[PDB]
């Protein structure tokens, strides 16, 4: 029982990716409706992704994460 | 979660649920600690019925002695697309 | 004993939550049936700030809509 | 702060005789017309050295080429007179004000907006050496952030009156340290540009 | 709330006008404006319930220019910004309904 070598933290994942081994099972196909939350979602989720830079350089701080809730 | 894998290798399978009053209860917690082993065991059920994990030639027929006992969203369609009585 | 497993891992989320932040990636989507099994900490901002609400009411535009994606 | 450079940029095409017949004279134009009306008097004098072996000059106390391809040049002895009243009655003015801040104190904001205009005017008339000192001044009351970067673009912008790139590079080093200081991205699309 | 166990009571009245300049003011410290927009020509568009409102004023004129795509915050977008709050408080108390479902 000694630290004797170390792994990465890729490895030893709970359970890989899911979206590079696996692709999502819907597009926007599904999606008519729904547009009052599209617009609240391509701001939060999306525009970081893109570019995380956006928000600094004007000044707002980002958006931290999502709850979605209804039945 | 194990039941569902046996029932995609062994070909259109049909999962009788029994007589369930057991997990049906709703969200309670105020009353004693079986009411969140009840919430454990049933967020499992809904990840399974509807997700990237889809279902086809696995069927449910579940099978109860009342229904207003359950939790709405065992009542949800499309998880539970025909609702048949038997009067 | 059995309550002190489930705390101890929501313990951990929060905490890798307040890690994550101020990184590119997407702050955790996470959704709920209902919003009475949220603890006071969890829905508090910086953690969770966006609060996107799903209405059944929705208006008959988007009726329309939503009918006919499914046609 | 506008004529500073335009009257500059047709100054130079001026100069030239290695440009259009027409493109000189409509350039000629420009630069004569904001001489007498915005009192740019030394910078003028300074101007009539600048050709010399160029042709175009056609003026009364500086030298001439036996070739006068322009005659939108001339010197006139008006120009010298109103400097000198011009110079003493803008110098008074301010003067003035600036003591009437020692007295009550308004020193810190205003002294230093009344130095400001001082390198203006100086700059105005086309001294790098003596708005720079004005707008030194300036620095010396605490001053907002924005407001010191501001002042050290302008001083810098004079090193291009007189077309002397050293001048330019030198004072641009000092902003790089105060633009993190007041952080905005507004007079760092300045510094964009300026350095530009 | 008897006697000799609470001694001193402290109202929070709802801002002031001056009171919710003072807050939109420190909120523009965070963001890169444009010179010439007055916050005390806000804070007169704004009237304001809490010091919560303040708050959700700013954050979206920068939503507004995040989706502009300029560094910038314009004045235009504190007469979108001040009206969309508004508007959020109305649709919370004409049958009183929660900020959840």
């Amino acid at each position: 029982n000694a630290l004797v070598d170390i792994l990465p933290p890729d490895s030893d994942s709970s359970i890989s990716v899911m979206g590079e081994n696996e692709k999502p099972d819907v597009t926007y196909a599904d999606v008519g409706g729904l547009d009052m939350q599209k617009q609240e979602i391509r701001e939060a989720v999306e525009l970081p992704l893109v570019q995380a830079d956006l928000y600094e350089q004007i000044g707002i701080d980002p958006p931290r994460g999502v709850l979605l809730y209804g039945p | 979660r194990e039941m569902f894998a046996y029932a995609k290798e062994h070909e259109p399978c049909i999962i009788f649920m029994d007589e369930v009053d057991a997990i049906g209860g709703r969200r309670f917690s105020e009353g004693t600690s079986a009411d969140r082993e009840i919430q454990r065991t049933l967020m499992e059920l809904l990840t399974q019925m509807d997700g990237f994990d889809n279902l086809g030639q696995t069927k449910i027929i579940m099978a109860t002695n009342r229904p207003d006992t359950l939790d709405p969203a065992l009542l949800r369609p499309g998880r539970l697309d025909r609702k048949v009585e038997i009067p | 004993g059995s309550d002190r497993e489930v705390q101890r891992i929501l313990i951990e989320l929060l905490t890798q939550m307040d890690g994550f932040d101020q990184s590119t990636n997407v702050k955790v989507i996470m959704a709920t049936n209902r919003a009475d099994t949220l603890d006071p900490a969890l829905l508090r901002p910086g953690r969770l700030d966006r609060k996107i609400e799903f209405p059944s009411l929705r208006d008959r535009r988007e009726r329309r809509l939503i009918f006919g994606t499914i046609a | 702060r506008v004529p500073n450079y335009e009257v500059s940029e047709k100054a130079f095409l001026l100069t030239q005789s290695k440009v259009s017949i027409e493109q000189r004279k409509e350039a000629a134009e420009f630069v004569l017309a904001k001489i007498k009306e915005e009192e740019m008097a030394p910078y003028y004098k300074y101007l009539c050295e600048e050709y010399l072996v160029n042709n175009g000059q056609s003026d009364l106390e500086h030298d001439e080429k036996s070739d006068s391809l322009n005659e939108w040049i001339k010197f006139d002895q008006e120009l010298y007179n109103e400097l000198c009243k011009k110079n003493e009655s803008k110098i008074k003015e301010l003067n003035e004000k600036i003591q009437k801040l020692e007295e009550d104190d308004e020193g810190e904001l205003e002294q230093a907006q009344a130095w400001i205009n001082l390198g203006e005017y100086y700059a105005q008339i086309g001294d790098k050496d003596n708005a720079e000192k004005t707008l030194g001044k300036s620095l010396s009351k605490a001053i907002s952030t924005g407001a010191k970067i501001d002042v050290m673009l302008t001083i810098a912008r004079l090193g291009f009156f007189y077309n002397d790139q050293l001048y330019v590079k030198e004072k641009l080093e000092a902003v790089n340290s105060m633009i993190e200081k007041g952080g905005d991205w507004e007079r760092r699309n300045r510094y964009k540009t300026y350095y530009g | 709330l008897r006697p000799g166990r609470i001694d001193r009571k402290i109202e929070f009245p709802p801002p002031s006008v001056a009171a919710r300049a003072e807050i939109l003011r420190i909120h523009s410290r965070k963001m890169n404006l444009t010179r010439g927009i007055n916050l005390r020509k806000v804070a007169e568009k704004m009237n304001g319930c809490s010091g919560a409102d303040v708050k959700g004023v700013c954050t979206e004129a920068g939503m507004y220019a995040l989706r502009e795509r300029r560094i910038h915050v314009t004045q235009e977008d504190f007469e979108l910004a001040v009206g969309k709050v508004m508007n959020k408080n109305q649709e919370t108390a004409i049958s009183v309904a929660k900020l959840f479902k």
